[PDB]
């Protein structure tokens, strides 16, 4: 052979059980003697008529396989060793089947490793003479957790009880397991349905039907649909639907994911894995929201008036879908006229003689057609003052909110039906609510108009005041620009204050005058503010003395700083 | 005075020495020495000025035997003597220093040095190390295990020399013969080289969009002492530079190196400057410089298809039959994502990646030889804006002021296509009366946020619409905004 | 030609060579324990030379150019020498997978590669201890073919 | 304690401070039976009376030239050497190891059975050389070729220079072979001033070869630009049953069998080796032409 330099034998046998005792001799042919000992062919053990026959004692032998050289430095022999256990007694077997169409496969727990080749047996028998046997080698690179045997037997007699078996050898000992009791209803598990199609019914989004296409004798599905607004997933079940379903009552123009499982029969079979999501888009349906309609009344003359028509929409139940056409049609209401025109945007004006009353409509036409035609009479602008309520109040308690209350007119509540707020963008409010709770589109630190019309067939009254939701102290305050005396009085003429510096409503002024050489408190004058006032009177001073003037700007949260001075001498 | 310390040791196997000092004048004085044989025989020798006295086992010395010596110095007509020995031979053998280049490895305050020595029998280990500034100092490098020898120092921030020496002790943790002298000396160079600003020059571009880089000359003076030469320990091997044009990157990774101090021709792209200096351990330290793309204000024809499955963009390039490389990077975004393509038009799949509406940067360049930073030409790196145009050209937020009684001031806030720069044109401003019977446009230019309306007659309600207009199709009209005084 | 597969069967063997010496650290592949198997015949030795190297006569793939009488002792002694180096092959192929050892694995490019050869031409632990010196000697040995192929064919 | 050369005696002595010698007797190869008188080279005078004296050898003191004599005539002479052992290590002191921890540095310039062998003295002063084929058993290949302890370059090492000394032999068989089975082991004894040595070593001639760089290289330009070697003379014939493979370098690398290659320039030199193309044995040195 190769051990020509000797040779080498181990009692009692190559292969060894964990912890047990080695005799080593080495010889050599007649006409020093050190030991290697290696762990997976690595070092990290190290060691003539004594020589010729060597007997040595060797334990202690860590698990795996193990290097013993016998080496005089020329080698002499040497034998490979392995260590190793009997395979475990496997637990936890769990077979599965897949479908109509798919053969035995299970699983079993091999537990510890025991370094060495061993081979395992799986064995089933069951009634009607059914019986197969399979076969897997184990080692340190393979496992054999899991196996087909490639045997599909007919999922149609499901009366026959059945038992598994699994059987380990490796050469130091065998090893087994319970034969394990299964029911052939447990092991299959169908496959979930396939063309899972749409077909589009009714021509609305709320209705729909599911196709697909699974066993014939499946008799429960279920299906899951979900959109994106909320995680929890729309279930629903079916009882022979025979690969069938139709959908009701879908909220429409929305993204929607749909699965399906199987479920072949009740007391029998097993559940489904989940099948292709289908992300899937809803279509439109035709709105029947009612759009009001705001107009404007500005005068350019008695033949000719300007008249502006102005609407937004602002919810998916008016604007649902690709809305991209709006027919405008306007009526006159004493004579027999209309006009139609398209737009595209939310603001549109036209020329109509002042002459007689109007009823404005519009539509809202999206992918299907249009929504019903919204239309609303229009009146003048302000009426009698009959009709005109209390000074409405105002009060902004948040940031980003405004409550209008409004006492009812001086006259009675009963004969207008329906309020209009506007300040512009419009709101509705009912005569029976007592106020008005508006927090949209509303920034503050700007002065701000509100008006409230109500909306009279006759004449409809007209109501508005100005007001901001929140102010603070001015940043500053106007200039004294012009002064002028005439008629024993002071005129003082300023110009508009730019609006940022204000950073809100304004309320009124505070003029100081004094003389120059007065240290007490200047004399005070109050001036309620208004928009349409830019000269201010005031009564004549001393004569031949000189006077120093100025202002500042008071709201109610805070008051502007002392602005320019002004020196005169009348 | 006259002969003291005497002492004879083996130099080598097959070799013998003998030393000693002289104390007086060194005029007309000779060196006699003696050894005699207990069986009695006696021999001599002599080497006059010289004192290395060099024997062996062939001239006669017993060498197996307590062997004695004795010396004479002999001058004018006096003779003195010194002290009389008695010793074996083989003991108290002087060993050999580490031959040849002893091989050192380096770590934080870590300096490794193995060497191999002949004689495998392990010996003490000392050694001696000096700063340019004083003297050496002394240190015994303890006991090792031995096939070769390793020895250990704390690593000092600037560059040192140090001599490395032993002796051949006994087995019985003695000291046998003496010290072995200090070999060659070895020295240190500093862990960390603190580095000078080197100077860079800077330049326009040309026409053809191409720029020329000469790196200045310079190099730091080490302070080392006066035997250390001949090693990297004076002064640092080789200085060296390296580019990384890190803007067409669809080729394989394409960094240069450059010894320092030549002709190198670089593009209008970014680009990464590394000077660095390979000492005996090699990379020490690294000077940084950013190189920071640009553009030339030539702007040159660019034509685009984009839509469907086939984004196909053309152009005329100078010259066909090599290959371009173009880049598709949006300019705003982090850069996630990025496109380039190696194939005048190239076409390819779309992706959403530019299809959406902010900056594409498109950078064309021509190679021949993706190995060299010279042949990359800047081409062309212009800005794109991909989809509709039209939405993004929309004004947002279009405030009207009123200043006099005739005259009213237009503001509104910059769009996304001002972001994009060489692609808005003008503004088309619409003053149209409600009558309908007077319509004006103004045009704005792109850099101006503000315009004043003008010829305004009073008393009569406005509508006022603002667009922003591309060179290519006009912008969508605003929401209209209804003033009046 | 006979030349390719030639090329090709010392490359797999260069990279077999190689690989033992890799893995097989410890083991007998280094000291190197050159013993033939090759006793019985040794026309291998004695009759792959040049004719001009030829000075005593007492001691397909063939071009047609490059006939001779004796090159044919050559060949059938390469090719009796690689059906023994095949039937051992074989067996030590065999021994090295019936064990759970399965550390070095030997692919089937010298088998494959000599099979062709053959077809074109005509028509415990002692065992890998075996496997390197047979190796070492075929080493040796695939050299000394590669250089009469080359001589005759050329 | 054998003849090395007749009438030269050889002994082995214990060089260990505290170990006595070992003993041999001296015989007068002469049949007069009398009082002689010997004497030696390093000590003066006759120590030992009688035809048959033994001396204890120690020491080099002990080694050298013993005559015997009587009256006015030399009756005889006889040599004695010393082997000097340290501890169970044999001791080489008169060659040096190569860089590769090898005493003895042989080479083959190709398979025609002649190589040279080259070592490293430290000193020249009355050497002798002899080189042998140690041959035990009768089929172990053999040379007959001569002695020359012939100086050539003075090589250097990691210290100072040193003598080279070099033989060129030569193997003689019978009948020739393919391959060679029995590695060729060569003997060599030594001997400085009476310090006798015995170096020995073994090899293949088929692991040590160095072949030689080429000797005719042209240069066309063809654009494109080869270059042209061819194999030396000075090689086993012919090139086909043993070829040669080459390295290229300009100024790590690729290696090329065809003669033209065409790389092209970077204003560095271009040379190429010279190796076998089976075994990885000794490159040569590169002859070349840049560009
Ligand atoms: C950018 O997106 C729009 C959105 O559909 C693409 O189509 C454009 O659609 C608007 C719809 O209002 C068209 O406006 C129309 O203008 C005519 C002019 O007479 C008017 O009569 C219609 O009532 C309507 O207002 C617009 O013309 C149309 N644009 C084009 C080029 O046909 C548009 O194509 C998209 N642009 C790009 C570059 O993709
Ligand atoms: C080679 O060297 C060895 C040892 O240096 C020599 O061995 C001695 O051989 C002689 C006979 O030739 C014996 O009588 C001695 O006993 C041997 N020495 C020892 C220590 O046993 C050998 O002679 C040398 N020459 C050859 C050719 O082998
Ligand atoms: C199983 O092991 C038992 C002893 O442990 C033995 O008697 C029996 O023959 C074995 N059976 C097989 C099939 O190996
Ligand atoms: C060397 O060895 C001798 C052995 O006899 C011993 O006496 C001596 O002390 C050793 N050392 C010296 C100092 O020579
Ligand atoms: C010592 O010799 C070994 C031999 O391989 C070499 O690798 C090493 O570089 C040498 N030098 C040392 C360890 O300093």
């Amino acid at each position: 052979d190769v051990c020509k330099l000797g040779t080498v034998t181990v009692q009692p046998a190559p292969v060894i059980p964990l912890g047990s005792a080695a005799n080593i001799s080495c010889s050599l042919n007649p006409k020093e003697l050190i030991l290697l000992k290696f762990v997976n062919d690595v070092l990290v053990e190290n060691l003539d008529h004594t020589g010729h026959s060597s007997t040595f004692q060797v334990t202690n032998l860590s698990l795996g396989m193990t290097l013993f050289v016998c080496k005089l430095p020329v080698p002499v022999c040497g034998v490979e060793i392995s260590v190793g256990v009997a395979p475990e007694p496997p637990q936890n077997i769990s077979c599965v089947q897949e479908g109509e169409n798919g053969t035995v496969a299970c699983s079993w727990n091999s537990g510890k490793v025991t370094y060495l080749k061993t081979n395992y047996t799986l064995q089933l028998s069951g009634p009607n003479n059914l019986t197969c046997q399979k076969q897997c080698f184990s080692d340190n690179r393979q496992n054999c957790n899991r196996l087909d045997l490639g045997i599909n037997l007919s999922p149609d007699l499901a009366e026959s009880r059945f038992i598994v078996r699994v059987t380990a050898i490796n050469d130091l000992g065998n090893s087994s397991s319970l034969p394990h009791t299964f029911t052939f209803l447990d092991i299959v598990i169908p496959l979930p349905p396939w063309d899972i199609r749409i077909n589009f019914l009714n021509a609305s989004g709320s209705r729909g039907t599911l196709q697909w296409e699974d066993e014939g004798q499946v008799v429960l599905n279920q299906l899951r649909y979900q959109p994106l607004n909320s995680t929890s997933w729309n279930m629903v079940n079916a009882t022979n639907a025979k690969g069938k379903y139709d959908l009701r009552d879908l909220r429409p123009f929305t993204e929607y994911e749909f699965q399906i499982s199987s479920k072949l029969h009740l007391s029998g079979g097993s559940w489904s894995n989940w099948s292709e999501s289908l992300r899937t888009r809803t279509p439109e349906e035709e709105p029947v929201g009612i759009l009001d309609i705001w107009y404007m009344k500005q005068d350019i003359d008695y033949d000719r008036q300007q008249i502006s028509l102005f609407w937004k929409s602002l919810n998916p139940s008016e604007a649902r879908g690709k809305i991209l056409h709006y027919q405008v049609t306007l009526q006159e209401v004493t004579k027999k006229t209309t006009l139609q025109n398209t737009t595209r945007h939310t603001s549109w004006t036209r020329v109509i003689p002042r002459t007689g009353a109007w009823t404005a409509s519009v539509s809202a036409a999206n992918s299907k057609g249009a929504s019903a035609p919204t239309h609303i009479n229009i009146v003048d602008l302000c009426g009698t003052g009959l009709l005109a309520p209390h000074q409405v109040s105002a009060k902004s308690e948040n940031m980003d909110n405004i409550l209008v209350t409004w006492q009812p007119p001086k006259k009675a509540d009963s004969a207008v039906r329906e309020y209009i707020v506007e300040w512009p963008h419009w709101l509705r409010i009912p005569p029976d609510n007592m106020s008005a709770l508006i927090s949209e589109n509303i920034k503050p630190y700007i002065c701000y108009e509100i008006r409230v019309h109500a909306l009279s067939e006759s004449q409809g009254g007209c109501s508005s005041i100005r007001g901001d939701s929140k102010h603070k102290a001015p940043v500053s305050g106007p200039h004294i620009t012009a002064i002028t005396e005439k008629k024993e009085r002071l005129f003082i003429s300023w110009t508009h204050i730019p609006f940022p510096e204000q950073r809100g409503c304004i309320l009124h002024y505070r003029i100081y005058w004094k003389e120059r050489d007065s240290t007490a408190q200047p004399e005070l004058c109050e001036i309620q503010y208004r928009r349409s006032q830019n000269s201010h009177p005031i009564s004549s001073l001393q004569p031949r003395v000189t006077y120093v003037l100025w202002m500042t700007a008071v709201t109610a949260a805070g008051e502007s700083p002392q602005g320019n001075e002004r020196e005169f001498c009348p | 005075l006259g002969p003291r310390n005497l002492s004879c040791y083996r130099v080598s196997k097959t070799d013998y020495e003998c030393s000693w000092q002289y104390d007086g004048p060194e005029d007309n004085v000779s060196h006699v020495l003696w050894c005699c044989f207990v069986p009695e025989r006696c021999r001599y020798f002599s080497s006059g000025p010289d004192r290395t006295v060099q024997f062996w086992e062939q001239d006669g010395i017993p060498v197996l035997s307590k062997v004695n010596f004795w010396v004479e110095s002999r001058l004018g007509n006096r003779t003195m003597k010194s002290q009389k020995i008695s010793q074996y031979l083989y003991n108290w053998t002087k060993t050999t220093p580490p031959l040849g280049h002893i091989k050192v490895s380096q770590s934080h305050r870590q300096l490794r040095m193995d060497w191999n020595v002949s004689e495998e029998a392990g010996a003490e280990v000392q050694f001696r190390r000096r700063m340019p500034t004083t003297n050496w100092t002394l240190g015994d490098c303890g006991p090792q295990v031995n096939m070769s020898e390793s020895c250990l120092c704390p690593s000092e921030n600037m560059a040192q020399e140090i001599q490395i020496r032993r002796r051949r002790r006994l087995s019985s943790g003695a000291p046998g013969g003496p010290w072995s002298d200090w070999s060659m000396p070895v020295c240190v160079p500093p862990e960390v080289l603190p580095q000078a600003k080197i100077k860079f020059l800077v330049e326009p571009l040309n026409q053809g969009g191409r720029r020329r880089l000469t790196m200045q000359g310079q190099s730091p003076q080490l302070a080392v002492p006066e035997g250390c030469r001949g090693r990297p320990g004076a002064q640092v091997k080789k200085h060296l530079v390296l580019v990384r044009m890190l803007s067409c990157r669809c080729q394989a990774q394409t960094s240069k190196t450059v010894p320092l101090g030549k002709k190198l021709n670089l593009s209008g792209a970014t680009y990464d400057l590394n000077v660095l200096a390979k000492t005996r351990f090699g990379r020490s330290t690294i000077q940084k410089w950013h190189l920071p793309a640009q553009e030339l204000t030539e702007t040159r024809a660019l034509n685009v298809s984009v839509g469907g499955n086939m984004t196909s963009m053309q152009w005329a390039a100078q010259a066909p039959g090599t290959t371009y490389c173009l880049e598709w990077q949006p300019w705003f975004q982090h850069r996630n994502h990025t496109h380039c393509t190696l194939i005048v038009t190239h076409s390819w799949s779309s992706k959403p990646t530019l299809e959406q509406e902010e900056c594409y940067r498109i950078t064309v360049f021509a190679s021949k030889n993706p190995k060299n930073p010279m042949l990359w030409a800047t081409v062309l790196s212009s800005y794109y804006f991909g989809g509709n145009a039209s939405r993004a050209g929309t004004p947002r937020h279009v405030s009207v002021r009123n200043q006099t009684g005739d005259s009213v001031s237009v503001e509104w806030t910059a769009s996304q296509l001002s972001t994009c720069p060489g692609v808005l044109t003008q503004y088309v401003v619409r003053c149209e009366a409600e009558d309908g019977a007077w319509e004006s446009e103004w045009l704005v230019p792109p850099t101006k946020t503000q315009v004043t309306l003008d010829g305004l007659r009073s008393r009569v309600m406005y509508k006022v619409q603002v667009r922003a207009d591309t060179a290519r199709l006009p912008g969508a009209w605003s929401h209209p905004q209804r003033f009046s005084f | 030609r006979c030349l390719s597969q030639s090329r090709n069967l010392l490359k797999t063997t260069d990279d077999m060579v190689k690989t033992a010496r890799e893995k097989l650290k410890h083991y007998s592949c280094t000291d190197i324990d050159h013993e033939d198997i090759t006793r019985d015949q040794t026309s291998t030795l004695k009759t792959c030379l040049p004719l001009e190297l030829h000075k005593n006569e007492s001691c397909s793939c063939l071009p047609p150019q490059k006939t001779s009488l004796m090159m044919t002792l050559c060949l059938g002694s390469i090719y009796e020498d690689l059906k023994m180096y095949q039937t051992e092959f074989q067996a030590i192929n065999a021994a090295l997978q019936n064990h759970n050892h399965q550390q070095i694995i030997l692919d089937k490019g010298m088998l494959v590669a000599i099979d062709e050869l053959m077809q074109s031409l005509n028509h415990p632990y002692r065992v890998k201890m075996k496997l390197c010196i047979l190796l070492h000697a075929f080493s040796t040995r695939v050299v000394t073919i590669n250089r009469v192929m080359g001589y005759l064919s050329s | 304690m054998w003849e090395l050369e007749k009438d030269v005696y050889v002994v082995e002595v214990d060089w260990t401070p505290d170990a006595p010698g070992e003993t041999v007797n001296l015989t007068c190869d002469t049949p007069e039976e009398d009082d002689i008188t010997w004497t030696s080279d390093q000590r003066h005078g006759v120590i030992g009376s009688g035809k048959t004296l033994t001396i204890t050898v120690k020491e080099f003191l002990d080694a050298g030239q013993y005559t015997c004599h009587k009256g006015g005539e030399t009756l005889s002479h006889s040599h004695l050497l010393l082997h000097k052992k340290e501890n169970g290590i044999w001791s080489t002191e008169i060659l040096k190891n190569f860089k590769n921890k090898t005493f003895l540095k042989c080479e083959a310039p190709n398979y025609s059975g002649r190589f040279t062998c080259s070592w490293l003295v430290q000193r020249n002063m009355d050497l002798k050389f002899n080189i042998k084929s140690s041959s035990s058993s009768p089929d172990s290949r053999a040379v007959t070729c001569g002695m020359a302890s012939l100086s050539a370059e003075k090589v250097t090492l990691d210290q100072r220079d040193y003598e080279k000394y070099s033989v060129s032999c030569q193997e003689d068989v019978t009948c020739p072979t393919a391959e060679e089975t029995l590695p060729i082991e060569l003997a060599l004894e030594a001997r400085q001033q009476n310090k006798y040595e015995n170096y020995s070593t073994s090899f293949f001639i088929r692991d040590i070869i160095k072949p030689d760089p080429p000797k005719n290289l042209q240069m066309k330009p063809l654009s494109q630009v080869e270059v042209s070697w061819e194999y030396p003379d000075s090689w086993s014939t012919p090139h086909s049953y043993f070829s040669l493979k080459f390295f290229v370098r300009i100024q790590g690398a690729f290696l090329v069998e065809k003669t033209s290659t065409e790389v092209q320039c970077k204003g560095g030199n271009v040379c190429v080796q010279a190796q076998d193309r089976y075994y990885n044995s000794s490159c040569s040195k590169w002859a070349c032409v840049p560009c």
